[PDB]
């Protein structure tokens, strides 16, 4: 089972604050330390701080500006990270990790994508991508769906509820006029469509929306 | 603070070959180094702990060697799933630190 | 009594070794340059401290870390000397039998 | 008795010194960075460990190496304290003669 | 004697930005480094002691980090009153020594 559970995304206004969470499961020891790591897009890993839930003691990176405040709830087994007064420089993916007190990070959370802007949350519009009536096909056929006009990052695209993962591409989003847009492709044998259902699932954590779109021929 | 240098930043290898990632510490840290893998959009995953110790669930083609200030992550017979970023991390002195990271390219 | 206090010293020493190992990590973390920041080697440090073997590979750099160290030293010194005192009382008693006194 | 246990402690200490020196090399080899990997200096390390002289030039870096170390420490501490306990019983007995008791 | 190198000699920063002063020791001195500020015609004033410990009366935008041989003085959101010379000083080995000094420029 998943040991560390983090929310997908958090939209923050410049100057405001946010409190990220990290619910834990699995084996729990008093020697356990919960760490937080910051990763900016296209950058590397950056240790923010640590905390031992069985005492409430917390340490922080001295080489960076202190934006964080670490707390924990022993009952709900949840670690908290208070980020205050955020700018565009604080926009990154924040991971939480568990250390057994032996130096290494055995398990990581999925990470929370924190976006700092004054723009508004916008759910995505999902449109199907079926081949034209004149397009020929080989042994394989290429389908897809268009995720456009959402904010902020990220979105998770799966095909047939994750049961279909072979031959899938999901392109990085492009930003235009405070709205993101991407596409995802899927390649199945031409003999299996549309005799077998193909559907893309699009989750947008920031708006708590998840939609489905079946890909039927035109 | 311990400085971990990962050179080169990018490694280009042919399918089936053996590749080696380098991690040099700014001072002697014994064998207190740990290796992680991060694919696109994925979270870091522990590959090797304490320089050479294996992790359960990790393919046997991953190994590690070194001590003091010089450490090496080796992938035996590189395949497509190994394409990712690789980071090293020390736990010898507070605070813990990461290397700049090295990307594998096939 | 001497045998009891010896056994009492041993179990207390073990507790101090465990607690001292835990408290050291808690105190040392947060201070740049500290090496006493993981439990396994902290326990090894605790044994080193209690025995005074003097390998000098690990030592606290903080006030509370050093305070923990002192407790372990004295606990080790008291324990290993209580055992000496217990062994002495044992021999003294046995000598008072081989002379018929 | 006290003289016997003292002699028994000395011969046991020697055995522990020898065996500990052999076991250290066996445990340390295989671990990168280990310096306790040759028998001559391992025996010198064993003496250092049993006496607690604390030169800090040689020390184990493995779990079993450290376990061997602990046995040598305690053996040295027990031995060197048994001798103290034996010397004390000797003086106590002699004092009980110069006072006519 | 411990040699303390402060590079660069001059730092040019824009108002509101975060600046960082460097202090490198010729050998490991733990965290026994101390930072001072000296404005024009003024006397030196203690800003940070033992690498990171704060001083009473000193603005909270001043912080310090580092250990061993590498030390950093950071000023968060630099303003006009921060324009001065900055010196580091070690107390690890006798005799005590100062760095060459770094001037802040806005
Ligand atoms: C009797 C003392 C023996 C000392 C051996 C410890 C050295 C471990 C090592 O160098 O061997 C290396 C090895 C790591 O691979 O450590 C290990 O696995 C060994 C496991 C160590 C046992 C863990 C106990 C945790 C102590 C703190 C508990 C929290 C209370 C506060
Ligand atoms: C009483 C203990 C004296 C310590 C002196 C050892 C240092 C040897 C050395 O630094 O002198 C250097 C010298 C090498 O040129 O060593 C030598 O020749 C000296 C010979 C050492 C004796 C060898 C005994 C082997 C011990 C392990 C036996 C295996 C059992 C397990
Ligand atoms: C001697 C008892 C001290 C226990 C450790 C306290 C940790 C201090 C952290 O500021
Ligand atoms: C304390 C007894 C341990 C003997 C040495 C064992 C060597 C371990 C090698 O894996
Ligand atoms: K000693
Ligand atoms: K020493």
């Amino acid at each position: 089972q998943v040991q560390l559970q983090q929310p997908g995304a958090e939209l923050v206004k410049p100057g405001a604050s946010v409190k990220l969470s990290c619910k834990a499961s699995g084996y729990t020891f008093t020697s356990d330390w919960i760490h937080w790591v910051k990763q900016r897009p296209g950058h590397g890993l950056e240790w923010i701080g640590e905390i031992i839930p069985s005492y409430g003691r917390a340490n922080y990176n001295e080489k960076i500006q202190k934006k964080a405040t670490l707390t924990a709830d022993k009952s709900s087994s949840t670690a908290f990270m208070q980020l205050s007064s955020l700018t565009s420089e604080d926009s990154a993916v924040y991971y939480c990790a568990r250390e057994r007190g032996d130096g290494y990070f055995a398990v990581w959370g999925a990470g929370t994508t924190v976006t700092v802007s004054s723009a508004k949350t916008t759910p995505p519009s999902v449109y199907p991508l079926a081949p034209g009536s004149a397009a020929q096909t080989n042994s394989m056929v290429t389908l897809g769906c268009l995720v456009k006009g959402y904010f902020p990052e990220p979105v998770t695209v799966t095909w047939n509820s994750g049961s279909l993962s072979s031959g899938v591409h999901t392109f990085p989003a492009v930003l235009q006029s405070d709205l993101y847009t991407l596409s995802s492709s899927v390649t199945v044998p031409s003999s299996s469509w549309p005799s077998e259902t193909v559907t893309c699932n699009v989750a947008h954590p920031a708006s708590s929306t998840k939609v489905d779109k079946k890909i039927v021929p035109r | 603070d311990i400085l971990l240098t990962q050179s080169p930043a990018i490694l280009s290898v042919s399918p089936g070959e053996r590749v080696s990632f380098s991690c040099r510490a700014s001072q002697s840290i014994g064998t207190d180094i740990h290796w992680y893998q991060q694919r696109t959009n994925g979270s870091p995953r522990l590959l090797i702990k304490y320089a050479s110790e294996s992790i359960s669930g990790i393919p046997s083609r991953f190994s590690g060697s070194g001590s003091g200030t010089d450490f090496t992550l080796s992938i035996n017979s590189v395949e497509s799933e190994d394409i990712a970023n690789y980071y090293c991390q020390q736990s010898n002195r507070w605070p813990f630190t990461f290397g700049s990271g090295t990307k594998l390219e096939i | 009594l001497h045998w009891r206090a010896a056994g009492a010293a041993t179990v207390l020493l073990v507790i101090v070794l465990l607690a001292g190992s835990y408290l050291a990590v808690l105190a040392e973390r947060g201070a740049p340059g500290a090496q006493l920041i993981t439990y396994p080697r902290a326990l090894w440090w605790s044994v080193e401290t209690a025995t005074g073997v003097g390998y000098g590979d690990l030592y606290p750099v903080t006030l509370w870390g050093r305070l923990v160290a002192v407790v372990v030293m004295v606990a080790g010194i008291t324990s290993f000397g209580l055992v000496t005192a217990a062994l002495a009382t044992w021999f003294v008693g046995r000598e008072q039998e081989r002379r018929g006194h």
